[PDB]
């Protein structure tokens, strides 16, 4: 229930999220709390990109894991 | 004897010391026909842009004497300049290798002043928005610059 | 020898060019979600984006499996940056689930400033190469990469990894084919990886861009590779 949302600039922010609900909500209001829009940052927990639909659970999430922000990358 | 010594190392400081001479002395030291050179001088200029009254008046008087020589020149190519500016700013490829700049508030403060002047030819504005745009890393460090130079070259 | 882009084909490409709902989603699959947005990255000269690339690369994946072709596992295109600024411990994770010596190819997309590029795990011939259709020469990412399969083979196998025989390359301007503008890193970087996993050499150059661009539209959205 309880994890870190660490961005590249190292900027940790706590979440209260349920075991079962979607991580949509959660991406929805650290966007809406941290400025940027959706598509412009990614989630990732350790490595695996966090979609909608990713349940805690469908993860082995513990009660303090880190998941990571990261910027759209673009190049050319 | 300065000035030049100016260029060499930048500091608000050296800047503050030249007197308000100083925009001239830089301007008429560097080869405004030669986009390249001005892309130089303008981002060691702008080098040492800070939130500070007299520091950031000096940073765009130099600017603006600066470029309104260049724009002011029949040899100055400004495209060349912009493409060159960019590439400096580590915004464009470029097919020689670059010091790329490691700090891009100076610089976008500095655009945000120049874009906005009379001397500047405002076809190029259109241009330089769309190279403000595209989600770089380097810029994402600067919202707020990039923000207010975006607003800027809307109305301008 | 290059299917064309037939009409039909024409027609859905030009769809979702179209500006709409820029969170559309077009194509789905590997937990990955392509939108009307990333869409447009393929456009024009339009720079692509780490969507684009990711899945592709996912893509490339998924072929990997069917039989004569090398396996390949491809990291995320955020992988290097954080193995190459944080440790290995930053990145040691990510590589939970997946046992990385059982395949032949390892696909390492990089991404530098307004660079994208590749670099190659290649456990048959044994040896890491970076392609960069710039000829920039990043003789570095590969040492980073053979550290990195050093620190994995200790963590995930318990044993050290062997060294003897492998080789570090970053192919010169001239034996791989170069980017004519500055804007087409991200095709290259694909292509130069598609090339790749078919055993195929290299042969196309700038004039199959345009083409390719708009081929890749359909290849994601069908999810499948022509």
């Amino acid at each position: 229930i309880k994890l870190k949302v660490i961005g590249q600039d190292s900027s940790e922010i706590h979440f209260k999220v349920k075991m079962t609900t979607h991580l949509k909500k959660l991406k929805e209001s650290y966007c809406q709390r941290q400025g940027v829009p959706m598509n412009s940052l990614r989630f990732l927990f350790e490595g695996q990109r966090i979609a909608d639909n990713h349940t805690p659970k469908e993860l082995g999430m513990e009660e303090e894991d880190v998941i990571e922000v990261y910027q759209e990358q673009t190049g050319g | 004897a300065d000035v030049s010594t100016f260029l060499a190392f930048p500091s608000p400081e050296k800047l503050l010391r030249l007197g308000p001479k100083s925009s001239v002395l830089i301007a008429q030291q560097t080869d405004t026909s030669d986009p390249e050179k001005v892309v130089s001088a303008f981002l060691k200029v702008s080098s040492v842009f800070k939130d500070e009254a007299t520091v950031r008046m000096a940073v765009q008087d130099a600017v603006d004497a600066l470029m309104q020589k260049a724009f002011n020149s029949s040899s100055f190519n400004s495209n060349t300049f912009l493409t060159r500016l960019l590439v400096h700013m580590g915004l464009l490829k470029s097919e020689d290798k670059v010091k790329a700049i490691a700090n891009l508030y100076g610089p976008l403060m500095a655009l945000n002043h120049m874009v906005q002047q009379d001397y500047f030819p405002k076809a190029l504005a259109p241009l330089l928005l769309a190279f403000v745009t595209k989600p770089n890393s380097a810029l994402e460090s600067c919202s707020f610059a990039r923000h207010s130079l975006l607003q800027t070259l809307y109305k301008v | 020898e290059f299917p064309e882009i037939t009409e039909e084909m024409e027609k859905e490409i030009k769809n979702v060019f179209r500006n709409g709902n820029q969170d559309e989603v077009l194509s789905e699959a590997f937990r990955l979600t392509i939108t009307r947005k990333d869409i447009q990255t393929l456009n024009h000269l339009n720079w692509l984006n780490d969507e684009i690339i990711n899945f592709y690369m996912n893509m490339l994946m998924e072929r990997s499996k069917e039989k004569g072709l090398p396996s390949v596992h491809a990291f995320n295109t955020f992988f290097f940056t954080k193995l190459k600024t944080a440790g290995y411990q930053a990145v040691k994770r990510w590589t939970k689930k997946v046992d990385v010596f059982s395949v032949d190819i390892l696909l390492v997309p990089i991404h530098l400033g307004v660079h994208w590029c590749l670099a190659v795990v290649d456990f048959r011939k044994k040896n890491i190469t970076y392609y960069d259709s710039m000829g920039g020469i990043n003789n570095e990412a590969c040492r980073i990469l053979l550290q990195y399969l050093k620190q994995e083979s200790i963590d995930k196998k318990r044993k050290e990894f062997d060294t003897n025989g492998w080789q570090l390359f970053s192919k010169k301007s001239q034996e791989i084919p170069q980017q004519m503008n500055g804007s087409d890193a991200g095709m290259f970087a694909c292509k130069y990886a598609d090339c790749i996993t078919k055993d195929r050499p290299i042969n196309f150059t700038q004039q199959h861009m345009p083409y390719f661009r708009k081929r890749m539209v359909w290849e994601i959205l069908h999810r499948k590779l022509l």
